[PDB]
RNA sequence: AGAGUGUAGCUUAAAAGCACCCAACUUACACUUAGGAGAUUCAAUUGACGCUCUGA
RNA sequence: UCGGAGCAGAACCCAACCUCCGAGCAGUACAUGCUAAGACUUCACCAGUCAAAGCGAACCUCAAUUGAUCCA
């Protein structure tokens, strides 16, 4: 008793093979969204949030200076924020992401420091390709 | 030149869709371009046009000029192309039940 | 004609008469922002979303803040340690529940197992699969566990005192979609001691298909105010583990509200064969992931200035001939 | 003596965002990068503490 | 037939069978990669073009120096 088309109901599937199809146009307009999970980061004074979007823009996983829960014990916040986002990534099953920041904000220390702590905790800004056919 | 597709029609992927010289067609989604900045087909689907605001990327330097230029105030808009893909990317069918 | 915008249009109130007098978007980040702001409206002309889409602990977080400064000098941040562990206890302690919320929204699991109704997880559990002795595999929302790892029932820790935890693979397996296959079923729990309630369905090893995908299996805990009756007994057939958590939670827990969860992925492997050659007494079936095939274009009486490819279209392959040896 | 009263400068915020200033590139400005300084006035929905206006 | 300075002193233009230097050039080249869907079609073909996905990289000088179709 095995139907023919089976269907499995996990979102993540098509991403995790990667066949999770994104939008191929948009290039004139900055930033595309050919992305699967793009990490976009929104830095204001003091307090700057970090989030994960899909292709639709789910923000899953959100790290902010303002979450007042590791307010105890800035570039060394970016990594330290970077570092505890990777590790709500590993615990949530993530490891393909796109980090696309402004050359200035490229630039930046603090997201060197983020993106090296992201790095350290085994997430991956590569977006690897869905493979044609 | 112009708009070789109207929107809502069915196209295969590579179709021509818009064609211009100076880009009054923007890029929505699944929307491909060469050199001649013409709009074409990257999937096939239903196309849609959409009023929503554009961004150069930050190559363009005198585009962050023209941007600077524009107010605080200023909001740019633009006709960008999508293409909803109508068919899905692929489906799982039971092989064999070894 | 003319067609003008139905709504406000953009760029009208802000003109003036004096335009030089306009603030104007020195940075390029106040520009972005604005942009983003208009894009946050949905407004009347249409879009890609159209188509597609205290004060005491407050007092206290000030002191602690001005400790942490007070020890950091600035000598400390000329690179704090901020270690992650405390953080994210404090995280689960404070903020949980919405990114939970958001995770469970994420997976689409109250989506399709509960029908929507999407609820914050109060409770924090965390699963520990049994794998050899040391150590145990950990299981959060969304990390994933092979099926060769989850040959056996795992154990869960969420820091609570009764309970009824139920584990459903919403991938909907082997029958018809919309639907759940239920791996285990605790009841009445009394306490933390999960093994204090009883066991209607017994534990069962994942097994999910070859190719069909990532499929999603969620482990689900929720508060129990009062001890209700269950109903399996430890049985391989699928058409009673077939059960939808929806329905189960609408006419059945109607005294009883969720407490927490837990998602996981599942993928085909060894243990997936043996459990369905041994434990299921079936052939395993085998997905393909087929994507659909192109349209080929039409074909006409001449090639006209084609190249030699457009006679060979619409049928196969490699070696065929001529009319007859 | 009366009215209006109350988140740092600003908020149809509930402790955030715009704003403050420092540097380096700037003739200079601006931007960017690094920074930090920054507030729901206190007692039980009520009272007073602080200010503007109307008086004397 | 075409340019540089002044008349034409500080966004354009400006005049003289105006005041002076010039020009019918000279020198130096011919990722300006490969592969690859899907389109345009010289109303046939030939000839030509556009271009998505992939591999491999970045991320002309002059001062004028010239002109037009038509018949060759
Ligand atoms: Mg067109």
């Amino acid at each position: 008793a095995v139907a023919p088309e089976f269907t499995n109901r996990n979102p993540r599937n098509l991403e995790l093979l990667s066949v999770a199809r994104k939008e191929r146009g948009w290039r004139t307009v900055f930033p595309s969204r050919e992305f699967w999970h793009r990490l976009r980061v929104i830095r204001t004074q003091h307090h700057v949030e970090a989030l994960v979007e899909h292709q639709n823009g789910k923000v899953v996983v959100s790290a902010s200076t303002r979450e007042w829960a590791i307010k105890k014990h800035n570039v060394v916040a970016c990594e330290s924020i970077g570092r505890v986002l990777a590790q709500r990534c590993l615990e949530a099953g993530i490891n393909f992401m796109v980090y696309q920041p402004t050359p200035w904000e490229a630039a930046s220390d603090s997201m060197k420091r983020l993106q090296s702590a992201m790095t350290e905790g085994g997430v991956v800004l590569r977006e690897p390709q869905r493979i044609y056919e | 030149q112009g708009i070789k597709k109207m929107e809502g029609h069915y196209v295969h992927a590579g179709n021509i869709i818009a064609t211009q010289r100076h880009f009054r067609w923007h890029p929505g989604a699944h929307v491909g371009v060469g050199k001649n900045k013409c709009l074409y087909a990257l999937e096939e689907g239903i196309v849609r046009y959409t009023k929503e605001v554009y961004v150069p990327h930050p190559r363009n330097t005198e585009a962050v000029d023209l941007i600077t230029r524009l107010p605080k105030g200023a909001v740019l808009y633009k006709t960008f192309v999508h293409v909803v893909p109508a068919k899905p990317e692929g489906t799982f069918k039971l092989v064999a039940m070894l | 004609r003319r067609t003008p915008p139905l709504g406000p249009m953009p760029n009208s109130d802000i003109d003036l008469s004096n335009l030089e007098r306009l603030e104007k978007y020195r940075s390029f980040d106040r520009y972005r922002r604005r942009a983003e702001q208009e894009a946050q409206a949905p407004h009347w002309w249409r879009t890609y979303r159209e188509y597609f889409g205290r004060t005491q602990q407050l007092l206290e977080r000030k002191q602690a803040i001005q400790e942490l400064r007070a020890n950091v000098e600035e000598r400390a941040a000329r690179t704090a340690s901020v270690p992650l562990d405390a953080v994210r206890a404090e995280w689960e302690r404070t903020c949980g529940p919405y990114h939970k919320q958001r995770l469970a929204e994420y997976y689409g699991l109250y989506r399709d197992l509960f029908h929507g109704a999407t609820f914050v997880p109060r409770v924090p559990l965390h699963v520990a699969y049994a794998v050899g002795e040391d150590d145990l595999m950990p299981v959060y929302c969304g990390n994933e566990v092979t099926p060769t790892e989850a040959a056996q029932a795992p154990e869960v820790t969420y820091e609570a005192e009764l309970w009824t935890l139920l584990l459903t693979s919403l991938d909907g397996h082997l029958l018809e979609p919309d639907a759940e296959y239920l791996h285990w079923l605790l009841t009445n729990i009394p306490g933390n001691r999960v093994a204090e309630g009883q066991v209607t369905c017994p534990y069962l090893p994942p097994f999910p298909a070859r190719g069909s995908g990532i499929h999603r299996l969620a482990f689900l805990l929720f508060k129990q105010d009062q001890p209700i009756d269950f109903s399996p007994s430890p049985c391989y057939q699928l058409a009673q583990r077939t059960f939808r958590t929806f329905d189960f939670y609408k006419k059945h827990q109607e005294t009883m509200t969720p407490a927490g969860l837990s998602f996981f992925q599942c993928r085909w492997d060894d243990s997936v064969t043996y459990i369905f050659h041994q434990l299921l007494d079936m052939r395993e079936p085998v997905f393909e992931f087929v994507r659909p095939p192109p349209y080929h274009p039409k074909q006409k009486r001449f090639p006209h200035r084609q190249p030699l490819r457009y006679l060979d279209r619409y049928r196969d392959s490699h070696e065929p001939t001529y009319g007859i040896y």
